[PDB]
Protein backbone atom coordinates (compact mmCIF):
# COMPACT_ATOMS: atom_id res chain seq x y z
CA UNK A 1 0.00 0.00 0.00
CA UNK A 2 3.37 1.99 0.19
CA UNK A 3 4.90 0.93 -3.11
CA UNK A 4 8.45 2.81 -2.41
CA UNK A 5 9.32 5.54 -5.39
CA UNK A 6 12.60 7.38 -5.47
CA UNK A 7 12.90 10.54 -3.80
CA UNK A 8 12.43 14.40 -4.95
CA UNK A 9 14.65 15.57 -8.06
CA UNK A 10 15.57 19.11 -9.04
CA UNK A 11 16.10 19.45 -12.97
CA UNK A 12 16.88 22.15 -14.81
CA UNK A 13 14.58 23.34 -18.01
CA UNK A 14 14.95 20.68 -21.02
CA UNK A 15 16.72 18.10 -19.01
CA UNK A 16 15.41 14.57 -18.51
CA UNK A 17 14.38 13.02 -15.18
CA UNK A 18 14.02 9.61 -13.56
CA UNK A 19 11.00 8.18 -11.17
CA UNK A 20 11.36 5.05 -10.14
CA UNK A 21 8.92 3.17 -8.33
CA UNK A 22 9.59 -0.10 -6.49
CA UNK A 23 6.46 -2.69 -6.39
CA UNK A 24 7.92 -5.78 -4.88
CA UNK A 25 6.97 -5.36 -1.44
CA UNK A 26 4.31 -6.98 -1.63
CA UNK A 27 2.55 -9.57 -4.36
CA UNK A 28 0.02 -8.39 -6.87
CA UNK A 29 -2.50 -10.58 -9.27
CA UNK A 30 -2.27 -7.50 -11.81
CA UNK A 31 -0.67 -6.76 -15.08
CA UNK A 32 -1.35 -3.39 -14.76
CA UNK A 33 0.64 -0.78 -12.73
CA UNK A 34 -0.62 3.18 -13.25
CA UNK A 35 0.88 6.68 -13.27
CA UNK A 36 -0.76 9.83 -11.41
CA UNK A 37 0.05 13.05 -11.60
CA UNK A 38 -0.49 15.54 -8.80
CA UNK A 39 -0.21 19.22 -9.53
CA UNK A 40 1.92 20.69 -6.85
CA UNK A 41 -1.71 22.88 -5.85
CA UNK A 42 -4.46 21.27 -8.25
CA UNK A 43 -6.08 17.79 -8.60
CA UNK A 44 -5.00 14.26 -9.19
CA UNK A 45 -4.22 13.52 -13.19
CA UNK A 46 -4.03 10.10 -14.81
CA UNK A 47 -1.01 9.63 -16.64
CA UNK A 48 -1.54 6.43 -17.77
CA UNK A 49 -0.12 2.72 -17.31
CA UNK A 50 2.05 0.67 -18.79
CA UNK A 51 1.31 -3.59 -19.20
CA UNK A 52 3.58 -5.21 -16.38
CA UNK A 53 5.06 -8.79 -18.28
CA UNK A 54 4.01 -7.29 -21.62
CA UNK A 55 5.77 -3.86 -21.05
CA UNK A 56 3.34 -1.93 -23.59
CA UNK A 57 2.78 1.66 -22.31
CA UNK A 58 -0.86 3.30 -22.52
CA UNK A 59 -0.37 7.20 -21.90
CA UNK A 60 -3.75 9.41 -21.31
CA UNK A 61 -4.42 12.60 -23.91
CA UNK A 62 -2.22 15.07 -22.85
CA UNK A 63 0.76 13.13 -21.26
CA UNK A 64 1.88 11.33 -24.37
CA UNK A 65 5.44 11.90 -27.00
CA UNK A 66 7.39 13.58 -23.83
CA UNK A 67 6.30 10.92 -21.20
CA UNK A 68 7.61 7.32 -21.41
CA UNK A 69 7.07 4.29 -18.95
CA UNK A 70 9.27 1.39 -19.18
CA UNK A 71 9.73 -1.66 -16.57
CA UNK A 72 12.40 -3.62 -15.21
CA UNK A 73 14.27 -6.65 -16.79
CA UNK A 74 11.87 -8.42 -13.65
CA UNK A 75 8.82 -6.88 -14.64
CA UNK A 76 8.63 -5.45 -10.83
CA UNK A 77 10.08 -1.76 -10.69
CA UNK A 78 8.07 0.78 -13.37
CA UNK A 79 10.17 3.51 -14.37
CA UNK A 80 9.00 7.36 -16.10
CA UNK A 81 10.37 9.37 -18.31
CA UNK A 82 9.87 12.69 -18.40
CA UNK A 83 12.09 14.49 -21.59
CA UNK A 84 12.52 18.37 -22.11
CA UNK A 85 10.98 19.59 -19.33
CA UNK A 86 9.24 22.71 -18.64
CA UNK A 87 9.09 25.27 -15.65
CA UNK A 88 5.50 24.21 -15.57
CA UNK A 89 5.69 20.13 -15.56
CA UNK A 90 6.67 20.57 -11.63
CA UNK A 91 4.62 17.90 -9.64
CA UNK A 92 4.32 14.69 -7.67
CA UNK A 93 4.25 12.00 -9.58
CA UNK A 94 2.28 8.80 -7.84
CA UNK A 95 2.83 5.06 -8.54
CA UNK A 96 -0.51 3.44 -8.13
CA UNK A 97 -0.95 -0.44 -8.80
CA UNK A 98 -4.86 -1.91 -8.37
CA UNK A 99 -4.83 -5.44 -6.52
CA UNK A 100 -6.73 -7.59 -8.01
CA UNK A 101 -6.92 -8.32 -12.22
CA UNK A 102 -8.82 -5.91 -14.15
CA UNK A 103 -10.29 -4.12 -11.15
CA UNK A 104 -9.02 -0.20 -11.84
CA UNK A 105 -9.02 1.48 -8.93
CA UNK A 106 -5.53 2.15 -7.29
CA UNK A 107 -5.99 0.28 -3.90
CA UNK A 108 -2.14 0.38 -3.24
CA UNK A 109 -0.34 3.54 -4.18
CA UNK A 110 3.49 5.34 -4.29
CA UNK A 111 4.55 7.79 -1.70
CA UNK A 112 4.78 9.79 -4.21
CA UNK A 113 8.13 11.44 -6.28
CA UNK A 114 8.35 14.94 -6.74
CA UNK A 115 10.23 16.67 -9.40
CA UNK A 116 11.15 20.46 -9.40
CA UNK A 117 12.09 22.53 -12.33
CA UNK A 118 14.25 25.72 -11.16
CA UNK A 119 17.37 26.76 -11.29
CA UNK B 1 -22.79 13.99 -30.08
CA UNK B 2 -23.20 10.48 -29.83
CA UNK B 3 -21.30 8.20 -27.11
CA UNK B 4 -19.21 6.43 -28.95
CA UNK B 5 -16.46 7.13 -26.88
CA UNK B 6 -18.72 5.50 -24.09
CA UNK B 7 -19.06 2.35 -26.50
CA UNK B 8 -15.36 1.52 -27.76
CA UNK B 9 -13.38 2.72 -25.02
CA UNK B 10 -15.28 1.76 -21.88
CA UNK B 11 -13.09 -0.61 -19.30
CA UNK B 12 -15.53 -3.38 -18.92
CA UNK B 13 -16.73 -5.40 -22.24
CA UNK B 14 -19.49 -8.39 -22.23
CA UNK B 15 -18.84 -11.95 -22.92
CA UNK B 16 -20.09 -13.09 -26.62
CA UNK B 17 -22.68 -14.96 -25.09
CA UNK B 18 -24.45 -12.16 -22.59
CA UNK B 19 -22.90 -9.35 -24.99
CA UNK B 20 -24.05 -6.04 -24.52
CA UNK B 21 -26.61 -3.67 -25.90
CA UNK B 22 -26.37 0.09 -25.62
CA UNK B 23 -28.88 2.18 -27.49
CA UNK B 24 -27.61 5.43 -29.39
CA UNK B 25 -30.59 7.75 -30.61
CA UNK B 26 -31.14 11.23 -31.03
CA UNK B 27 -27.21 12.67 -31.28
CA UNK B 28 -24.97 13.76 -33.96
CA UNK B 29 -22.82 10.92 -35.09
CA UNK B 30 -19.52 11.85 -36.30
CA UNK B 31 -18.00 8.78 -38.01
CA UNK B 32 -14.51 10.01 -38.64
CA UNK B 33 -13.45 9.70 -35.58
CA UNK B 34 -13.56 5.83 -36.43
CA UNK B 35 -11.58 5.84 -39.35
CA UNK B 36 -8.62 8.07 -38.08
CA UNK B 37 -7.79 5.42 -34.94
CA UNK B 38 -4.60 3.75 -35.52
CA UNK B 39 -5.62 0.48 -33.81
CA UNK B 40 -9.10 -0.89 -35.82
CA UNK B 41 -8.11 -3.78 -37.50
CA UNK B 42 -11.43 -4.58 -38.70
CA UNK B 43 -13.89 -1.70 -39.95
CA UNK B 44 -16.21 -3.37 -42.22
CA UNK B 45 -19.49 -2.54 -43.16
CA UNK B 46 -22.44 -4.37 -44.71
CA UNK B 47 -25.33 -2.53 -47.06
CA UNK B 48 -23.21 0.70 -46.34
CA UNK B 49 -20.07 2.36 -48.11
CA UNK B 50 -18.11 3.16 -44.51
CA UNK B 51 -17.17 6.54 -46.40
CA UNK B 52 -20.84 7.64 -46.79
CA UNK B 53 -21.61 7.23 -43.09
CA UNK B 54 -21.30 11.09 -42.23
CA UNK B 55 -24.79 11.51 -44.71
CA UNK B 56 -26.90 9.41 -43.54
CA UNK B 57 -29.64 9.48 -40.83
CA UNK B 58 -30.64 6.33 -38.84
CA UNK B 59 -33.20 6.10 -36.83
CA UNK B 60 -31.70 3.74 -34.20
CA UNK B 61 -28.16 2.39 -33.91
CA UNK B 62 -27.68 0.27 -31.59
CA UNK B 63 -23.66 -0.96 -30.58
CA UNK B 64 -23.15 -4.85 -29.36
CA UNK B 65 -19.83 -4.98 -27.65
CA UNK B 66 -18.19 -8.78 -26.81
CA UNK B 67 -14.80 -9.69 -26.89
CA UNK B 68 -14.04 -13.27 -28.65
CA UNK B 69 -10.43 -14.25 -29.96
CA UNK B 70 -8.95 -13.56 -33.33
CA UNK B 71 -9.81 -17.06 -35.22
CA UNK B 72 -13.44 -16.09 -35.10
CA UNK B 73 -13.83 -12.23 -35.82
CA UNK B 74 -14.44 -13.48 -39.24
CA UNK B 75 -17.57 -15.58 -37.61
CA UNK B 76 -19.24 -11.62 -36.89
CA UNK B 77 -20.68 -11.40 -40.52
CA UNK B 78 -24.17 -12.20 -41.87
CA UNK B 79 -24.61 -15.62 -43.26
CA UNK B 80 -21.49 -16.93 -41.15
CA UNK B 81 -21.35 -20.16 -39.21
CA UNK B 82 -19.64 -21.54 -36.29
CA UNK B 83 -19.36 -21.70 -32.25
CA UNK B 84 -19.97 -17.37 -32.17
CA UNK B 85 -22.53 -16.95 -35.05
CA UNK B 86 -24.84 -20.23 -34.35
CA UNK B 87 -24.26 -20.17 -30.37
CA UNK B 88 -23.70 -16.97 -29.33
CA UNK B 89 -24.36 -14.04 -31.50
CA UNK B 90 -25.90 -14.02 -34.94
CA UNK B 91 -25.85 -11.73 -37.72
CA UNK B 92 -29.10 -11.54 -40.17
CA UNK B 93 -28.30 -12.11 -43.71
CA UNK B 94 -30.12 -8.44 -44.42
CA UNK B 95 -28.01 -6.95 -41.55
CA UNK B 96 -27.13 -3.38 -42.55
CA UNK B 97 -24.41 -1.77 -40.16
CA UNK B 98 -20.60 -1.83 -39.48
CA UNK B 99 -18.92 -4.53 -37.34
CA UNK B 100 -15.37 -3.12 -35.43
CA UNK B 101 -12.95 -5.50 -33.89
CA UNK B 102 -9.16 -4.54 -32.48
CA UNK B 103 -6.79 -6.63 -30.77
CA UNK B 104 -6.70 -5.85 -27.06
CA UNK B 105 -4.02 -8.34 -25.64
CA UNK B 106 -2.87 -5.89 -23.33
CA UNK B 107 -6.12 -5.08 -22.14
CA UNK B 108 -8.02 -8.64 -21.56
CA UNK B 109 -4.80 -11.09 -21.26
CA UNK B 110 -3.19 -12.27 -18.35
CA UNK B 111 -0.13 -14.17 -18.18
CA UNK B 112 -1.74 -16.85 -15.45
CA UNK B 113 -4.64 -16.74 -17.99
CA UNK B 114 -7.91 -14.75 -18.21
CA UNK B 115 -10.95 -16.60 -17.71
CA UNK B 116 -13.27 -14.25 -17.33
CA UNK B 117 -14.86 -14.46 -21.16
CA UNK B 118 -17.09 -17.24 -21.84
CA UNK B 119 -18.88 -18.38 -24.85
CA UNK B 120 -21.26 -20.91 -25.39
CA UNK B 121 -20.38 -24.32 -26.71
CA UNK B 122 -23.66 -26.19 -26.38
CA UNK B 123 -26.89 -25.39 -27.45
CA UNK B 124 -30.16 -27.21 -28.67
CA UNK B 125 -31.01 -24.87 -32.23
CA UNK B 126 -29.18 -22.27 -33.75
CA UNK B 127 -30.04 -18.94 -32.36
CA UNK B 128 -31.69 -16.44 -34.47
CA UNK B 129 -30.65 -13.08 -35.88
CA UNK B 130 -30.01 -10.63 -32.89
CA UNK B 131 -31.13 -13.28 -30.28
CA UNK B 132 -29.21 -13.43 -26.83
CA UNK B 133 -29.12 -16.62 -24.53
CA UNK B 134 -27.62 -16.15 -21.34
CA UNK B 135 -29.29 -19.88 -20.05
CA UNK B 136 -26.80 -22.23 -18.16
CA UNK B 137 -28.48 -25.01 -18.26
CA UNK B 138 -27.30 -28.30 -18.11
CA UNK B 139 -26.80 -29.36 -22.19
CA UNK B 140 -28.05 -32.88 -22.42
CA UNK B 141 -26.14 -34.58 -25.33
CA UNK B 142 -27.51 -38.01 -25.29
CA UNK B 143 -30.71 -39.40 -23.73
CA UNK B 144 -30.20 -39.54 -19.67
CA UNK B 145 -31.83 -36.86 -18.61
CA UNK B 146 -29.06 -34.33 -16.82
CA UNK B 147 -31.77 -33.12 -13.86
CA UNK B 148 -28.92 -30.08 -13.92
CA UNK B 149 -26.11 -32.45 -13.21
CA UNK B 150 -23.02 -32.59 -15.16
CA UNK B 151 -21.36 -35.70 -15.96
CA UNK B 152 -21.36 -38.35 -19.29
CA UNK B 153 -23.01 -36.25 -21.97
CA UNK B 154 -24.16 -33.72 -19.26
CA UNK B 155 -21.77 -30.58 -20.70
CA UNK B 156 -22.58 -27.09 -18.95
CA UNK B 157 -23.03 -24.80 -22.59
CA UNK B 158 -19.79 -22.45 -21.52
CA UNK B 159 -16.54 -22.56 -21.61
CA UNK B 160 -13.90 -20.28 -20.55
CA UNK B 161 -11.43 -18.45 -23.09
CA UNK B 162 -8.39 -18.49 -21.05
CA UNK B 163 -6.70 -15.67 -22.95
CA UNK B 164 -2.91 -15.43 -22.33
CA UNK B 165 -0.52 -12.64 -23.80
CA UNK B 166 1.84 -15.29 -24.99
CA UNK B 167 -0.67 -16.69 -27.18
CA UNK B 168 -0.75 -16.31 -31.10
CA UNK B 169 -2.51 -13.44 -33.04
CA UNK B 170 -5.73 -15.98 -33.34
CA UNK B 171 -5.75 -16.54 -30.12
CA UNK B 172 -5.47 -13.19 -28.60
CA UNK B 173 -8.79 -11.85 -27.24
CA UNK B 174 -10.58 -9.16 -29.84
CA UNK B 175 -12.60 -6.10 -28.65
CA UNK B 176 -15.48 -6.47 -31.06
CA UNK B 177 -18.20 -3.38 -31.60
CA UNK B 178 -20.91 -4.10 -34.25
CA UNK B 179 -22.73 -0.84 -35.25
CA UNK B 180 -26.62 -1.97 -36.32
CA UNK B 181 -28.36 0.56 -38.69
CA UNK B 182 -32.14 0.85 -40.14
CA UNK B 183 -28.82 10.12 -35.12
CA UNK B 184 -27.64 12.29 -38.08
CA UNK B 185 -24.30 12.54 -39.52
CA UNK B 186 -22.76 15.44 -39.43
CA UNK C 1 -13.89 12.21 -21.78
CA UNK C 2 -15.92 11.41 -18.83
CA UNK C 3 -15.69 14.71 -16.53
CA UNK C 4 -16.50 15.36 -13.02
CA UNK C 5 -17.88 18.40 -11.11
CA UNK C 6 -17.54 17.42 -7.89
CA UNK C 7 -19.12 19.74 -5.56
CA UNK C 8 -19.44 21.00 -2.99
CA UNK C 9 -15.17 22.71 -4.16
CA UNK C 10 -14.88 22.64 -0.04
CA UNK C 11 -17.01 21.61 2.72
CA UNK C 12 -16.95 23.10 6.28
CA UNK C 13 -18.83 21.61 9.13
CA UNK C 14 -18.28 20.22 12.55
CA UNK C 15 -17.11 17.55 14.00
CA UNK C 16 -20.11 14.83 14.95
CA UNK C 17 -22.43 16.17 11.72
CA UNK C 18 -22.71 14.39 8.10
CA UNK C 19 -20.45 15.44 5.53
CA UNK C 20 -22.18 14.75 2.05
CA UNK C 21 -20.07 14.96 -1.16
CA UNK C 22 -21.27 14.38 -4.54
CA UNK C 23 -19.83 14.03 -7.73
CA UNK C 24 -21.18 14.43 -11.12
CA UNK C 25 -20.13 12.79 -14.26
CA UNK C 26 -21.13 13.95 -17.60
CA UNK C 27 -21.27 10.86 -19.04
CA UNK C 28 -23.93 10.42 -21.42
CA UNK C 29 -24.86 6.70 -20.97
CA UNK C 30 -23.79 6.66 -17.05
CA UNK C 31 -20.86 4.66 -14.96
CA UNK C 32 -23.24 2.24 -13.22
CA UNK C 33 -21.47 2.41 -10.13
CA UNK C 34 -18.13 2.33 -11.51
CA UNK C 35 -16.74 4.77 -8.86
CA UNK C 36 -14.18 5.22 -7.01
CA UNK C 37 -13.67 7.46 -4.12
CA UNK C 38 -9.74 8.48 -2.64
CA UNK C 39 -8.67 10.28 0.18
CA UNK C 40 -5.85 12.50 0.46
CA UNK C 41 -4.82 13.72 4.18
CA UNK C 42 -2.37 16.81 3.46
CA UNK C 43 0.83 15.14 2.60
CA UNK C 44 0.69 11.23 2.43
CA UNK C 45 -0.83 9.97 -0.72
CA UNK C 46 -4.29 9.21 -1.58
CA UNK C 47 -5.73 6.04 0.12
CA UNK C 48 -8.78 4.65 -1.56
CA UNK C 49 -12.33 4.50 0.20
CA UNK C 50 -14.72 3.55 -1.51
CA UNK C 51 -14.26 0.58 -4.48
CA UNK C 52 -17.18 0.47 -6.71
CA UNK C 53 -20.88 2.57 -5.77
CA UNK C 54 -20.85 1.47 -2.26
CA UNK C 55 -18.90 -1.03 -0.83
CA UNK C 56 -15.53 0.24 1.24
CA UNK C 57 -11.73 -0.74 0.82
CA UNK C 58 -10.52 -3.24 3.37
CA UNK C 59 -9.80 -1.10 6.33
CA UNK C 60 -11.73 1.37 5.79
CA UNK C 61 -14.13 2.45 9.18
CA UNK C 62 -17.90 2.38 8.56
CA UNK C 63 -18.74 5.88 9.06
CA UNK C 64 -17.30 6.34 4.97
CA UNK C 65 -20.71 4.97 3.47
CA UNK C 66 -21.30 5.53 -0.52
CA UNK C 67 -24.03 6.21 -2.61
CA UNK C 68 -25.07 6.50 -6.39
CA UNK C 69 -25.55 5.15 -9.25
CA UNK C 70 -25.05 5.63 -13.15
CA UNK C 71 -24.48 9.80 -13.34
CA UNK C 72 -25.11 11.15 -9.60
CA UNK C 73 -22.87 9.84 -7.03
CA UNK C 74 -23.32 11.05 -3.15
CA UNK C 75 -20.61 10.37 -0.67
CA UNK C 76 -21.04 10.58 3.28
CA UNK C 77 -19.17 10.70 6.45
CA UNK C 78 -20.96 10.37 9.51
CA UNK C 79 -19.64 11.67 13.30
CA UNK C 80 -15.98 13.30 11.37
CA UNK C 81 -13.01 13.49 13.50
CA UNK C 82 -10.09 16.04 13.15
CA UNK C 83 -8.66 12.60 10.99
CA UNK C 84 -11.16 12.92 8.42
CA UNK C 85 -10.15 16.22 7.41
CA UNK C 86 -8.72 16.08 3.74
CA UNK C 87 -9.21 15.97 0.15
CA UNK C 88 -11.66 13.51 -1.99
CA UNK C 89 -11.50 12.35 -5.25
CA UNK C 90 -13.76 10.44 -7.12
CA UNK C 91 -12.76 8.44 -10.14
CA UNK C 92 -14.59 6.60 -12.92
CA UNK C 93 -13.59 3.01 -14.30
CA UNK C 94 -15.65 2.44 -16.85
CA UNK C 95 -14.06 4.40 -19.92
CA UNK C 96 -10.08 4.59 -21.07
CA UNK C 97 -9.78 8.15 -20.18
CA UNK C 98 -9.51 7.41 -16.49
CA UNK C 99 -10.50 10.80 -14.86
CA UNK C 100 -10.27 12.23 -11.38
CA UNK C 101 -12.64 14.61 -9.53
CA UNK C 102 -11.87 17.85 -9.09
CA UNK C 103 -11.50 17.08 -5.59
CA UNK C 104 -13.36 18.80 -2.35
CA UNK C 105 -11.80 19.94 0.46
CA UNK C 106 -13.51 18.88 3.43
CA UNK C 107 -12.55 21.12 6.35
CA UNK C 108 -13.74 20.52 10.80
CA UNK C 109 -15.03 23.96 12.03
C1 LIG D 1 -10.82 6.59 -26.87
O1 LIG D 1 -9.82 7.23 -26.11
C2 LIG D 1 -8.64 7.52 -26.87
C3 LIG D 1 -7.62 8.07 -25.90
O2 LIG D 1 -7.00 7.03 -25.16
C4 LIG D 1 -8.97 8.49 -28.00
O3 LIG D 1 -7.81 8.67 -28.80
C5 LIG D 1 -7.58 10.07 -29.03
O4 LIG D 1 -8.46 10.59 -30.02
C6 LIG D 1 -8.28 11.99 -30.28
C7 LIG D 1 -9.35 12.39 -31.27
O5 LIG D 1 -10.65 12.04 -30.80
C8 LIG D 1 -6.87 12.24 -30.79
O6 LIG D 1 -6.68 13.64 -30.98
C9 LIG D 1 -5.85 11.71 -29.80
O7 LIG D 1 -4.53 11.83 -30.34
C10 LIG D 1 -6.13 10.24 -29.48
N1 LIG D 1 -5.20 9.75 -28.48
C11 LIG D 1 -4.71 8.51 -28.48
C12 LIG D 1 -3.77 8.17 -27.36
O8 LIG D 1 -5.02 7.69 -29.34
C13 LIG D 1 -10.11 7.94 -28.86
O9 LIG D 1 -10.54 8.92 -29.79
C14 LIG D 1 -11.29 7.51 -27.99
N2 LIG D 1 -12.31 6.87 -28.80
C15 LIG D 1 -13.31 7.54 -29.38
C16 LIG D 1 -14.27 6.71 -30.18
O10 LIG D 1 -13.44 8.75 -29.27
Amino acid sequence: VQLAQSGSELRKPGASVKVSCDTSGHSFTSNAIHWVRQAPGQGLEWMGWINTDTGTPTYAQGFTGRFVFSLDTSARTAYLQISSLKADDTAVFYCARERDYSDYFFDYWGQGTLVTVSS
Amino acid sequence: LCPFDEVFNATRFASVYAWNRKRISNCVADYSVLYNLAPFFTFKCYGVSPTKLNDLCFTNVYADSFVIRGDEVRQIAPGQTGNIADYNYKLPDDFTGCVIAWNSNKLDSKVSGNYNYLYRLFRKSNLKPFERDISTEIYQAGNKPCNGVAGFNCYFPLRSYSFRPTYGVGHQPYRVVVLSFEVCGK
Amino acid sequence: EVVMTQSPASLSVSPGERATLSCRARASLGISTDLAWYQQRPGQAPRLLIYGASTRATGIPARFSGSGSGTEFTLTISSLQSEDSAVYYCQQYSNWPLTFGGGTKVEIK
